[PDB]
C-alpha cells in the first residue's frame, strides 16, 4: 500500500546519514525493500535489499563495507545508513517494495516518496530577493542560498497561470539561485499589486517582495 | 555488472501516436525484466513485470514483449499522462540494473520564444553585485541557444541557463539566462544585450537595454 | 531471477 521515508538530509564530506522508510498496508515481513537512488538528473542505481523478517542483506558490490542496511520490526520501518559521504552521493533515495513472485525478485511494486540527501561543504544561507521589474512579464530573483529548496507562489497562492518557477542552480560559490516569473495582462500593472512570496524553510526565511514598475 | 542500453533516449511524439521503446541487455537475462514509468518530481511507476506482464492498474494500451536480450514497450496510442521517463531493470543477477531511461516528450507545433531582458534591482547593486537575466517564454522545441552581449562584446565568459520541464497544458517550455557581474563591472558599460536562437525564428532576436 | 536473501 504505502511506503512513508524520512525527511530530506544536508550532510559535510565524510559524514554519514540514515534514512529511514516505513511500511503501511500489508505485512512489513512479507516482502523484500529494495534501496535505490537517483542523482539530480540522472539515472537510477540498486545499491541493495534487505530481508525485513530475518534482517538478511545483500548490498551492491560498489558499496559493499559503506552502506548498511538495517531493519526495526516492532515499527515497520527499514534503515539505510550512507557513510563516507561525497558529493556522488547528492541526489534521492527511495526503498521499494518487491513483488517476490516465487521467492525471487520479480519488480518494484511500491515506493516511498523518496528522501534527498545533499553532501555539501556549504552553509545553510538564507536567499536574498531581488524584483525582476518589467505583453508584460515580472519575476522575482532568489539568490545565494543553501540548501534546496525553496518555496515561491505569487499573491499568496491566487496568481497562479502564467507562472514559471525554475530550476535552481548550483553556482561555484556551493550556493543555489533561481529565478521566478510571471506573464501578466499588458497593461494592470497599476492597479493590480504583484508579491512574490519567498520560503526558504531551512533558514527560517520568509520575505515578500513588492514587485512595482 | 550488466548493463542495459535503451533505445532512443529522448524521444517526441504527439498524443494518439503509436511509439515502441527498446531495452538491449548486455547478457541474456531470460524473461526477468520490468518496466518502470517516471515523471518528474516522483518516484518511479511500476508498468510490466515478467518482461510483458502488465502490473494491476496499468491501462491495456501498454504492452511489452522480449527475449533474453531484446526487450520492447509499446503504447498504441499515448495520452497526456503517458509522458515521462521511462527505464528497463533485469534481476538475473546481482547488481540489479537499471537502463539509462527513454524521456518522451509531447509533439507540438513550433513556437518561438517570447524574449524579456531585466536590468539588475537597485537593492542588488547595493550588494555589490548585477545580474542580468534573460527570460525566453514559451516556446518549442527545446533548444534554445542565448548569446550575451556588453557593450557588444561577445560574453563567452560566466552566465547561467535554467529550462522548465515541458508545459502541462501549452507543451512548451521556458528558459531564464543569467549574466552576473561586479558593480564596478556593471557601472563601467552601458548596452547590455540577449541575442536568442530557435527554430521558431527565421533571424535571432536581440533584446537590450541601456544604462548601468 | 536473484532471490538469495531468503523465502517468504
Amino acid at each position: 500500500k504505502v511506503l512513508v521515508q524520512s525527511g530530506a538530509e544536508v550532510k559535510k564530506p565524510g559524514a554519514s546519514v540514515k534514512v529511514s522508510c516505513r511500511a503501511f498496508g500489508y505485512t512489513f515481513t512479507g516482502n523484500p525493500l529494495h534501496w535505490v537512488r537517483q542523482a539530480p538528473g540522472q539515472g537510477l542505481e540498486w545499491l541493495g535489499w534487505i530481508n525485513p523478517h530475518s534482517g538478511d542483506t545483500f548490498t551492491s558490490q560498489k558499496f559493499q563495507g559503506r552502506v548498511y542496511m538495517t531493519r526495526d520490526k516492532s515499527i515497520n520501518t527499514a534503515f539505510l545508513d550512507v557513510t563516507r559521504l561525497t558529493s556522488d552521493d547528492t541526489g534521492i533515495y527511495y526503498c521499494a517494495r518487491d513483488k517476490y513472485y516465487g521467492n525471487e525478485a520479480v519488480g518494484m511494486d511500491v515506493w516511498g516518496q523518496g528522501t534527498s540527501v545533499t553532501v555539501s561543504s556549504a552553509s545553510t544561507k538564507g536567499p536574498s530577493v531581488f524584483p525582476l521589474a518589467p505583453t508584460a512579464a515580472l519575476g522575482c530573483l532568489v539568490k545565494d542560498y543553501f540548501p534546496e529548496p525553496v518555496t515561491v507562489s505569487w499573491n499568496s497562492g491566487a496568481l497562479t497561470s502564467g507562472v514559471h518557477t525554475f530550476p535552481a542552480v548550483l553556482q561555484s560559490s556551493g550556493l543555489y539561485s533561481l529565478s521566478s516569473v510571471v506573464t501578466v495582462p499588458s497593461s494592470s500593472l497599476g492597479t493590480q499589486t504583484y508579491i512574490c512570496n519567498v520560503n526558504h524553510k531551512p533558514s527560517n526565511t520568509k520575505v515578500d517582495k513588492k514587485v512595482e514598475p | 555488472d550488466i548493463q542495459l542500453t535503451q533505445s532512443p533516449s529522448f524521444l517526441s511524439a504527439s498524443v494518439g501516436d503509436k511509439v515502441t521503446i527498446t531495452c538491449r541487455a548486455s547478457q541474456g537475462v531470460r524473461n526477468e525484466l520490468a518496466w518502470y514509468q517516471q515523471k518528474p518530481g516522483k518516484a518511479p511507476n511500476l508498468l510490466i513485470y515478467y518482461a510483458s506482464t502488465l502490473q494491476s492498474g496499468v491501462p491495456s494500451r501498454f504492452s511489452a514483449t522480449g527475449s533474453g536480450t531484446h526487450f520492447t514497450l509499446t503504447v498504441s496510442s499515448l495520452q497526456p499522462e503517458d509522458f515521462a521517463t521511462y527505464f528497463c531493470q533485469h534481476m538475473s543477477s546481482y547488481p540489479l540494473t537499471f537502463g539509462g531511461g527513454t524521456k518522451v516528450e509531447i509533439k507540438r507545433t513550433v513556437a518561438a520564444p517570447s524574449v524579456f531582458i531585466f536590468p539588475p534591482s537597485d537593492e542588488q547593486l547595493k550588494s555589490g553585485t548585477a545580474s542580468v537575466v534573460c527570460l525566453l517564454n514559451n516556446f518549442y522545441p527545446r533548444e534554445a541557444k542565448v548569446q550575451w552581449k556588453v557593450d557588444n562584446a561577445l560574453q563567452s565568459g560566466n552566465s547561467q541557463e535554467s529550462v522548465t520541464e515541458q508545459d502541462s497544458k501549452d507543451s512548451t517550455y521556458s528558459l531564464s539566462s543569467t549574466l552576473t557581474l561586479s558593480k564596478a563591472d556593471y557601472e563601467k558599460h552601458k548596452v547590455y544585450a540577449c541575442e536568442v536562437t530557435h527554430q521558431g525564428l527565421s533571424s535571432p532576436v536581440t533584446k537590450s537595454f541601456n544604462r548601468g | 531471477a536473484v532471490g538469495t536473501i531468503g523465502a517468504m
